[PDB]
RNA sequence: CCCGCAGAAGAAGCACCGGCUAACUCCGUGCCAGCAGCCGCGGUAAUACGGAGGGUGCAAGCGUUAAUCGGAAUUACUGGG
RNA sequence: CGGCCGCAAGGUUAAAACUCAAAUGAAUUGACGGGGGCCCGCACAAGCGGUGGAGCAUGUGGUUUAAUUCGAUGCAACGCGAAGAACCUUACCUGGUCUUGACAUCCACGGAAGUUUUCAGAGAUGAGAAUGUGCCUUCGGGAACCGUGAGACAGGUGCUGC
RNA sequence: CCAGGGCUACACACGUGCUACAAUGGCGCAUACAAAGAGAAGCGACCUCGCGAGAGCAAGCGGACCUCAUAAAGUGCGUCGUAGUCCGGAUUGGAGUCUGCAACUCGACUCCAUGAAGUCGGAAUCGCUAGUAAUCGUGGAUCAGAAUGCCACGGUGAAUAC
RNA sequence: AGCCAGGAUGUUGGCUUAGAAGCAGCCAUCAUUUAAAGAAAGCGUAAUAGCUCACUGGUCGAGUCGGCCUGCGCGGAAGA
RNA sequence: GCUCAACGGAUAAAAGGUACUCCGGGGAUAACAGGCUGAUACCGCCCAAGAGUUCAUAUCGACGGCGGUGUUUGGCACCUCGAUGUCGGCUCAUCACAUCCUGGGGCUGAAGUAGGUCCCAAGGGUAUGGCUGUUCGCCAUUUAAAGUGGUACGCGAGCUG
RNA sequence: CGCGGGGUGGAGCAGCCUGGUAGCUCGUCGGGCUCAUAACCCGAAGGUCGUCGGUUCAAAUCCGGCCCCCGCA
RNA sequence: AGGAGGUAAAAAUGUGAAAA
């Protein structure tokens, strides 16, 4: 909803319903301006004090969950050979044959 | 580094025995809860986390 | 050891305060920072966490840690099942 | 672990490091049992009429939104608070304004109060042209009434039913 | 403090109600039979105008008397004759009345036209043993205006309980 | 073209305010006194001073200077 | 007309292995070596931003280009299939220079010293072991240096298998 | 730079071969069941079939170009 | 009193903080 109100549009990526009710472990995908930067600082995790109403006498009980926020951009591997190595060594090996030859492999 | 997830990290708690957020890594106390569950997120950054 | 002068002048902190174990309130932070020998408190209205005042115990000592014994009839011959 | 025994499987003898401040026995009062006996009730059995299927009425959730106030939210919330939302109500939002204030007391001041009514204006309000010029007088003013300076406060449908 | 707006927003689900899917019924004419209540900046004769909601004059009564108020089912007879039909009725265009500063978001009611869903409801589930179920009608509080919501009464009136 | 001198007044040129003075860094690419000097390539170059080539006269004063069409050659051309 | 997998159709009925192999032939046709070539490999030059503190001509150097040697792998079948009969090690060598050292010099971002880079030069010297069937290669300990290649990938009518 | 299998609800397999006419399982939505969930039971939307083209009263279908993955070389 | 025959397929689960 905070994102909405920055345009950002948070499409889904992963989801686990519970059993009974509830998510275990979500991400989404926030794509925007700025939204990375002004959330690389949001790598907390919360603390909730609620009453419980699945505890039969409702008490507050806490609850945690963690909100762990990376850029997910990704630019990678292309080509790292270099010219200040490969001692290119080219040796010959020997094989087989029927009387007297030298099937070589270099 | 996430690694802490239980009761180790209690960056922004939120109690319900009397309403109130209170982000500890500065001290920003909203005693406005339902608002903040919808939108007033934006304060935390611009003024909890300016200095860091 | 005794005699003369001298400005109260040069000479007071330590531990604890919920119960066990004598003795309290307020404020700050809220299962966070911490306390403890034990039972257990701190989860926004804390006699236990920290500070301030007050008070209790001791007193040039006061706490802490380690160790032996009694408490322990939980090695019982005395004195158990 | 070692010793011993055994064909083997293992048996026999027998510790510690470490961890917690409980483990355990009998019994007592309730609770509970696809335990039992008895009893009660539209529980079911025997019938009758509905809901869910349809159009619309109304509440809530969800969604949406400047707000679409808030609370109730298994049985025992959901035609509930609301014995009734076009303004009002309304506790909500936006905008425009007043801010010892809308209600109220004390210190100090001028003026009967009120009213016909105009301009700007969405309104709240500001600034006027005049009539009227009253109960009584410690007569340098006690009092229903309007506004004002300012120090105490007022108000709160703001939160907390743990 | 105030205008306007929202609380009635809408790709969805659920709770709670009114009327039917027809012929024990609809339409038409004549027509008999109730209890309890409310009334004054109120209810309103009689009468007059009209298709109607209502407009106007306006006695009587601040009340067993006057008014609201013609009870509706049902009964005699005629028509429709088993259809998505003359059963049913939302939606929709247009023309009006009521209260109110104001009916656009957003009211109730009326007139003309239009006229679908629905042909007795799955898994499943709810109420009732008495003048109760089921079923038709009326008044009041709430209220400036306006409910099928709520309260209350009257008409008709079963089966089963081994 | 060698040689002997000149090669400058504001300009310590803006500067993105302790800064690069023709010269790591981007610019208008000045008005002048003149037989005379482009606010610009290299050296120490953080910045200097200073040494040069453009440019101006005196001497040597005849063919000279910059290119083109082509012939023959040099370097490039190092293994059992 | 079934009918000719190969479609002028060995009768329209038909797959493999052979490293004891055997016989007849071929360098008409392969493997090792030599040969022509030089794609590739190797080495040497040209243009030249950039990197490097400033500056590319201290060095390296992209973008592409121009040649050489005949040591890698290959291309083509010229020589040998009435035999050129083997990889490495051992012993013994010999030549080239594009130099691993020692010598003589230029440049520097060469202070000193130690290095880097380039030119001249073949005179002489250019390790011992662990592991592997080894060349190569890795490691250990040195050394002034433990050079790169040619010579049927030198050398088996010299040895080993 | 050869031959071949396939691209079907969100997922996974028939249906094609012999030209019309896509079934089922899991998942999704809701209800009921218990206080809640699972399970169970009922009802139901959701796939023209990677992509382009020809043929036909009609092509996901018969066939072919382009892209992704896989088998042997 | 003395004592026999007929008489239940399937139904799992619920994290964690309060008593002068």
């Amino acid at each position: 909803r905070w994102a909405e109100s920055r345009g950002f549009k948070t499409e889904i990526i992963e989801e686990s319903e519970g059993e009974v009710a509830g998510i275990k472990s979500v991400t989404i995908k926030i794509s925007g301006d700025y939204a990375y930067g002004w959330l690389r600082t949001e790598t907390g995790v919360h603390r909730l004090v609620r009453k419980s109403p699945f505890d039969s006498g409702g008490r507050r009980h806490t609850s945690f969950s963690s909100a762990f926020v990376y850029p997910e951009v990704d630019d990678d591997i292309d080509i790292e050979i270099n010219p200040a190595d490969l001692r290119i060594d080219v040796y010959r090996t020997s094989g087989a044959g029927g009387q007297h030859v030298n099937r070589t492999e270099s | 580094n996430k690694s802490d997830i239980g009761w180790g990290s209690q960056i922004r708690s939120y109690v319900l025995d009397d309403s109130r957020i209170k982000d500890l890594r500065t001290g920003v106390e909203t005693r406005n809860t339902q608002a903040v569950l919808d939108g007033s997120l934006d304060q935390f950054i611009e003024a909890s986390l300016k200095a860091g």
